């Protein structure tokens, strides 16, 4: 079983540098040429170089010559690559695949957030007002991702949208739709619960009716 | 350097249809790959050399082609083979992907469920006031969203966002979210949100009066 | 006359525009197959070992070159500069022919070969000549032997005189243009063909150099070497008189 | 006469191996050089690819030679044309004057084919015009002189001398402008060294034809006037070439 | 750690072929080319040939052109070699080996034995006549090799020499030579243990004065 | 088919003493390696590329050479050098091997402790008889023995086994074996083996009369 097992996502100001890691196992490191490939949110997949984890050589995608340095330790059978300068554009994510004509393994991919944002917590604020009623929360101006909703406790599951969130002026937005029976509100209560690990904060607000 | 088109880069199939995405190249290559990626994941090598499929790829996936035209091809489509498909090429260093081409289950039409949001008093009190829509479990995903302040069209300070097709009802939802600050919101009185798509002639509308 | 040298020209011309459209036509659609065939080794090789990335390939590709590009020769006794190649390689300068099969890598050897041309292929002209004579004489004399023959037929004599030409030519042809291509192709591996293009780009000295046969000598075949270079001083001496002739007819023409 | 070929044949055959042990002397060390690259190249290549055998890497190597051979590219991987019509004229110009660089091969057995027979009718009918410009060109070169010659003589130098000097003079204008022009030409247009482009003139107007230089061949140049144009110059050189060898010929005669 | 494991000795009548294998473990098999070596007694070493275990390709010595076949299984990462017509001239040891310039790891090696002989048990005979006494036991026409000789169960243990087994007429004989001091012997007894484990013999002899 | 000559193929040294063996070759050559064989094993990779040593090895080892002409050097015997060196040149195909140099340890010259012995009583009544003579802890190596019945010497049925030299004294030992039928044995009467070494001008014999 092949695996290619990459270091966890990270978070860095712009500016700053960055080194991330790739741990093969399943196959020996030194018989493989590794590659880097930047996926920036939902879009076209680019190669950044390759290295030799036997030989050392590397060669690099014209885009990414100054910006990535590809190096290995052969002892730990791992692979590494350090970013450099970095600005927002580079904020993606990061795969080590093995290849020399197809790229036949790849690792989970790991996260890069640049950013000159501050931890914040997120302000959630209700969205109140047929048979079916809809409900809402607006989760707005936190840093940084990700944050959880959930409904009641998340006992309340089902009927349930959360948008992916969007930066506005360095932080995040997004809303969760809840859709219930109207027999079911108000008389009965709703509350989204939100979290936002990195700031440890949880929050839950009551969705009440229009006064 | 070698660019890759993938054209349409968005497609749909119901189950059982025979599906085929193609990928043309800029100048002559021997061999095309492809990958097959599903969001929340790296890619996978799903076909290699043109037409060899990869260990766990099903037999209704194939690939042709040849010079500058190559395809991958499903006999007859099923539900988990909804994703996102990637070709590449090294017969020319640097290596290269086309775009993606990304494949959605058909199914039956479907009106969006609209629901509009006036700002709460929460947010109100720190001066600044977002007016919320959800259009909501819909099909097919292309729609569009009009606001208006007091009869009057707006499109700025618009932000928008959609979800991935739902993985049981393949259906799509999206938020639309008009921010304004506390002055602007308090100076007008109706607000509209005004969705058009495929399932009527005539906009769907949902107001609201700030008194 | 001037006026008639003019229409020359422009006849020469056409001939070559001619030849143009006609190699172009037949050549272009395969100019890039040697490319082809390159790319499929490479990808070829980078396929069977995962240890090669492409670039690396390619900077083997590039030495490789370099040293092929020097003289170097792969291996799996070849010396080009080794006295028995390099008196060959003398021999296609003074005839002109100039195969160029191997090149000089040096500037030393780009001067002198300078004056030994200069010096070498008007000596050779010379014994050349001698030896058109020479061999005509011999042949001639035989056809002689023949002519007797006609004469006695009643044949009249102008006749005779061109029985003997196209005999003197074709006798010859069999022996310095038939009899080697039928040599080359079992000795060299190379078509029927590939064997009288040879003979004929050597003997017009052309000297394309695409193919080459005498530059070393064969073991278990010791009198091959030796006799295409006697091969080459004869039939040289026999062309000429063929290339005066054609001459001629054209100007009869 | 007999004893005097005899003589002939051993003193060519003295010039040959005379050269042929100078040109080992100044070629044979670059080679052996070489072959020890490639076999550096190579040892390298295992050192750093465990993958791979020596005699896969042989194959390899070999397979590369041939495609190289043939005319492919190390830095590529795949835009100008070698038979465009423009280097179709120039190819067809290389046969019909002999000269034969042969720096881009026909790979068709047409194109074979269709090459005997485009020089043997162009070579001959070439050589008619050749003689026809010889003697022109000296006819205007020898007109020229004479308004010059008509000062020497009121200078009271004896006809025999003037006669002399003429030719000198005669002869440095030609070569100034079909040698030493050319060769300061090229070296600006195909950076190429001054010993290098006087390398190349000779070989050409030789006709030996080696192919290792070849004026406009290179594929960068956006020069489509350039290489047919040295032709005309190549037409000129070689009649001159020509013309002055027989009238010396003569004169010795 | 990386090693190559061979299989065991092998015996084979002439005109037979033979199998023998290499699995590999510490590093991946199909990344380094794998070769075989032959060492006929205590003498020079000699190629045979190579596989890459990747490719399938071989090359071979011209002296062993038509005799070996180099095989590999790559899930199992082992190499195999096939040795053909067998004549006493094959009998040798067998390495594989791994590098593709150099031989950088081996195999612990296998003999191969050709011949025609049937497994055969040990004939032991004593051997019997200062400070020091030397004794001894001859051990003959035994096949095949090896055997093995103790003293005393093994409580003599300085003093001994075993003598390599030489043929006599397709059959093995050795003797080993025990000192002892001669206040030793005959005043206690000295017996020779001789084990053949092909044909499940032991064997213990007393030495007696004569 | 490139050719590799070491010579000497036996040699020796006390401990202490600088050893070096060479290795000369048919045609130029790049690099030259060395193997390391002690009887009972394996060879070892000793010393590659020419001068670099393999992990296990010393540092009283080194090597030099090139084109045509290579060495192995001890700077300082010791006890466990005593083995077998090869060296094998890979810049041609097929890779070959020089013949080995044998290197053994010097020590003080020691006589063969000697002994005969007669036929036993279990090996007569059977029909055979083996007459044995053992030369014991000797050195140096070379040493001659001679059989003699009634006097008069006897060379047929004679076979001969030398031990590797001994790994804690250094010395060789050796077996003779005549070996009759019982018919020959019991026509003569006395029976001398005679053992010819550097120590001694002259013979040590060992004789037994079969009375
Ligand atoms: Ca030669
Ligand atoms: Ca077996
Ligand atoms: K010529
Ligand atoms: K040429
Ligand atoms: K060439
Ligand atoms: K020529
Ligand atoms: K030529």
């Amino acid at each position: 079983e092949v695996q290619l097992q990459q270091s966890g996502p990270e978070l860095v100001k712009p500016g700053a540098s960055m080194k991330t890691s790739c741990k093969v196992s399943g196959y020996s490191f030194t018989g493989y040429i590794m590659n880097w490939v930047k996926q920036r949110h939902g879009k076209n997949l680019e190669w950044i170089g390759l290295i030799n984890p036997n030989t050392g050589y590397t060669t690099y995608n014209q885009k990414f010559k100054g910006k990535a340095t590809l190096t290995v330790d052969k002892s730990s059978s791992t692979a590494y690559m350090e970013l450099l300068s970095l600005t927002s554009e580079d904020s993606a994510i990061y795969y080590c695949t093995r290849g020399n004509y197809v790229f036949d393994y790849w690792g989970q991919g790991t996260t890069l957030t640049v950013s000159s944002a501050k931890t914040t917590p997120p302000s959630v604020y209700p969205l109140a007002p047929n048979s079916m009623v809809t409900l809402g929360c607006l989760v707005k101006g936190y840093f940084p991702e990700p944050v959880t909703v959930t409904w009641n406790s998340g006992s309340l599951s089902s009927g349930v949208h959360t948008f992916p969130a969007v930066l506005q002026s360095d932080l995040y937005t997004l809303s969760s739709s809840v859709t219930v029976p109207s027999s079911s509100w108000p008389s009965e209560t709703v509350t989204c619960n939100v979290a936002h690990p990195a700031s440890s904060t949880k929050v839950d607000k009551k969705i009440v009716p229009r006064d | 350097q070698i660019v890759l088109t993938q054209s349409p880069a968005i497609m749909s199939a119901s189950p059982g249809e025979k599906v085929t995405m193609t990928c043309s190249a800029s100048s002559s290559v021997s061999y095309m790959h492809w990958y097959q990626q599903k969001s929340g994941t790296s890619p996978k090598r799903w076909i290699y050399d043109t037409s060899k499929l990869a260990s766990g790829v099903p037999a209704r996936f194939s690939g042709s082609g040849s010079g500058t035209s190559y395809s991958l091809t499903i006999s007859s489509m099923e539900a988990e083979d909804a994703a996102t498909y990637y070709c590449q090429q090294w017969s020319n260093s640097p290596p290269t992907f086309g775009a993606g081409a990304k494949l959605e289950l058909k199914r039956a039409d479907a009106a969006p469920t609209v629901s509009i949001f006036p700002p709460s008093s929460e947010q109100l009190t720190s001066g600044g006031a977002s007016v919320v829509c959800f259009l909501n479990n819909f099909y097919p995903k292309d729609i569009n969203v009009k606001w208006k302040i007091d009869g009057s069209e707006r499109q700025n300070g618009v932000l928008n966002s959609w979800t991935d097709q739902d993985s049981k009802d393949s259906t799509y939802s999206m938020s639309s979210t008009l921010t304004l600050t506390k002055d602007e919101y308090e100076r007008h009185n109706s607000y509209t949100c005004e969705a058009t798509h495929k399932t009527s002639t005539s906009p769907i509308v949902k107001s609201f009066n700030r008194n | 006359r001037s006026t008639t040298l003019l229409a020359l020209l422009a006849l020469v011309l056409l001939y070559l525009v001619s030849g143009a459209l006609v190699f172009r036509a037949l050549e272009q659609p395969h100019e890039q197959q040697a490319q082809r065939e390159l790319g499929e080794v490479r990808e070829k090789f980078l396929r069977a070992h995962p240890c090669v990335s492409d670039q690396e390939l390619g900077l083997l590709i590039k030495e490789v070159a370099d040293a092929l590009g020097g003289g170097a020769d792969p291996e799996t006794s070849h010396s080009a500069w080794d006295l028995g190649s390099a008196f060959f390689f003398s021999g296609t300068i003074i005839t002109t022919i100039g195969y160029g099969n191997v090149a000089l890598r040096t500037d030393a050897g780009r001067l002198f070969c300078i004056f030994y041309a200069l010096v070498g292929i008007p000596l050779f002209g010379i014994l050349l000549a001698g030896v058109g004579d020479r061999l005509g004489s011999s042949l001639r004399h035989g056809i002689g032997h023949i002519e007797a023959i006609f004469l006695k037929w009643h044949v009249p004599p102008e006749l005779v005189r061109v029985l003997s030409a196209m005999l003197f030519l074709l006798i010859g042809c069999l022996l310095f243009v038939l009899t080697p291509t039928f040599v080359f192709c079992y000795m060299e591996d190379w078509s029927k063909l590939e064997a009288i293009y040879f003979v004929i780009v050597t003997l017009t000295t052309v000297g394309f150099g695409d193919y080459v046969a005498g530059a070393d000598p064969r073991q278990d075949s010791p009198a091959y070497q030796p006799l295409v270079w006697f091969w080459i001083l004869l039939g040289l001496a026999y062309f000429a008189s063929v290339l005066t002739t054609i001459g001629n007819w054209l100007r009869v023409v």
